[PDB]
C-alpha cells in the first residue's frame, strides 16, 4: 500500500583503535538503493539499483558530503553519549539512527518517524506529532532538552514534510519498473520422512516482494502455529525474498493440513497442499 | 535524499 | 550495553538443481554489536565472497547477506562460518538445499 523512504545510520566508535565507523543506506519500501561507508576504501555516496543512476552528478555530490557531514557529527555524539553514561575511551559503542516518511494516497505525507539507539538499545524518538520527543532515560533528557531549545523537531519536520516526500516521489518514478508492481510468491511443499512417527511438511514462498508475507499452516481449518516453525524473512539476494513454515504431521495425514499464504501480490488468500 | 544532520547530541 | 548472536541461514537464491548455475548466501540476522566475520566455504575450504551493506531492523539488530556464485552438485558441501563477539569460537551452519 503506502510507499515509504527511509534511511538507516549505523557509527561506532573504534576507541584509540582508529577514527569512527559511519555506514548509512537508503531504502525505498524494502529496496535499497543507496549507501555510504566511512570505513570503505574510498566513502562515497554510491548506487545500489539501475534506476538510482539515471540522476545526475550534482545527487551524488550533495548527498556524498551530506553523509560525510552526517559521519562527522555522529563521531561527536558518540563520544557526548561516552560522557552523558560516563563510560570510558577505551570500549566501543553503537549509535544508530533510522529515519523516514511514508506518502499517503495523495501524494503527501502520511506519518514520518526519526528514532535513535545507543548500544542497542532505545536513546531518543520524535513522536508521531513531530512536535515531541521521547526520551528512554536520563542521558536522552540531555539529548531532549537540546532538541527542544533548536526547536530540533521543526527541522525535521520541515525534512519529512518536503524534501523526504518531494524525494520519494521522484525516486517513485525512477524506479517504476520495479517499487510500484508487486511480486507475489512463488509457493511449494516439500515432505520429509523424518521418522515413522512423523515426516515434515515445509511450506515454501519465493520471490515475493514487498516483504512483508503470512505463512500460516491448517489442520481441517484450525490453526497450528503452536506447532510450527517459521524463519524469519530473508533476501534473495536479487531484491526479493524468501520464507518458509514447517511443521511436523503424522504419516498419511499430509493431505489432512494446509498452507495459507498472503500476500500483496496476491489477488485472494492462496491454499497449498503437499503435491 | 538524506536529511541535514542540524543538531548535536 | 547489549550483545546478540547471530542467527544465520544457509541458503541458495533459487531452488538448486545439479549442473545449474546459482548463488549460495548466508543470512546473518539479530546480532549486535557490528562487527562480524563471515566465510563461505566448499567442502570445508574459505571461498570468495561480497556482501550487502550494513542494516538494521526494528529491534536494532543488524544483518547481513554474504554471497557468491556457485554450481551445486551432489557430493560438494557448502557452508557458513561465523565469528562474532558472542561466540567463543565459529559457528558453522552447513547449507540443506531443503533446509
Amino acid at each position: 500500500g503506502p510507499h515509504s523512504l527511509s534511511y538507516f545510520y549505523t557509527a561506532v566508535s573504534r576507541p584509540d583503535r582508529g577514527d569512527s565507523r559511519f555506514i548509512a543506506v537508503g531504502y525505498v519500501d524494502d529496496t535499497q538503493f543507496v549507501r555510504f561507508d566511512n570505513y570503505a576504501p574510498n566513502p562515497r555516496m554510491e548506487p545500489r539499483v539501475p534506476w538510482i543512476q539515471q540522476e545526475g552528478q550534482e545527487y551524488w555530490d550533495r548527498e556524498t558530503r551530506n553523509v560525510k557531514e552526517t559521519a562527522q557529527t555522529y563521531g561527536v555524539g558518540l563520544n557526548t553519549l561516552r560522557g552523558y553514561y560516563n563510560q570510558s575511551e577505551a570500549g566501543s559503542h553503537t549509535l544508530q539512527s533510522m529515519y523516514g516518511c511514508y506518502l499517503g494516497p495523495d501524494g503527501l505525507l502520511l506519518h514520518g518517524y526519526r528514532q535513535d539507539a545507543y548500544d542497542g538499545a532505545d536513546y531518543i524518538a520524535l513522536n508521531e506529532d513531530l512536535r515531541s520527543w521521547t526520551a528512554a532515560d536520563m542521558a536522552a533528557q540531555i539529548t531532549k532538552r537540546k532538541w527542544e531549545a533548536a526547536d530540533e523537531a521543526e527541522r525535521r519536520r520541515s525534512y519529512l514534510q518536503g524534501l523526504c516526500v518531494e524525494s520519494l516521489r521522484r525516486y517513485l518514478e525512477m524506479g517504476k519498473d520495479t517499487l510500484q508492481r508487486a511480486e507475489p510468491p512463488k509457493t511449494h511443499v516439500t515432505r520429509h520422512p523424518s521418522s515413522d512417527l512423523g515426516v515434515t511438511l515445509r511450506c515454501w514462498a519465493l520471490g515475493f516482494y514487498p516483504k512483508e508475507i503470512s505463512l500460516t499452516w491448517q489442520r481441517e481449518g484450525q490453526d497450528q502455529s503452536q506447532d510450527m516453525e517459521l524463519v524469519e524473512t530473508r533476501p534473495s539476494g536479487d531484491g526479493t525474498f524468501q520464507k518458509w513454515a514447517a511443521l511436523v504431521v503424522p504419516p498419511g495425514e499430509e493431505q489432512s493440513y494446509t498452507c495459507h499464504v498472503q500476500h500483496e501480490g496476491l489477488q485472494e488468500p492462496l491454499t497449498l497442499r503437499w503435491d | 535524499m538524506t536529511a541535514h544532520i542540524t543538531v548535536p547530541y | 550495553f547489549v550483545a546478540r548472536p547471530p542467527k544465520v541461514q544457509v541458503y541458495s537464491r533459487h531452488p538448486a538443481e545439479n549442473g545449474k548455475p546459482n548463488y549460495l548466501n548466508c543470512y546473518v540476522s539479530g546480532f549486535h554489536p557490528p562487527q562480524i566475520e563471515i566465510d563461505l566455504l566448499k567442502n570445508g575450504e574459505k571461498m570468495n565472497a561480497e556482501q550487502s551493506d550494513l542494516s538494521f531492523s526494528k529491534d536494532w539488530s543488524f544483518y547481513l547477506l554474504v554471497h557468491t556464485e556457485f554450481t551445486p552438485n551432489a557430493v560438494d558441501q557448502y557452508s557458513c562460518r561465523v565469528k562474532h563477539v558472542t561466540l567463543d569460537k565459529p559457528k558453522i551452519v552447513k547449507w540443506d538445499r531443503d533446509h
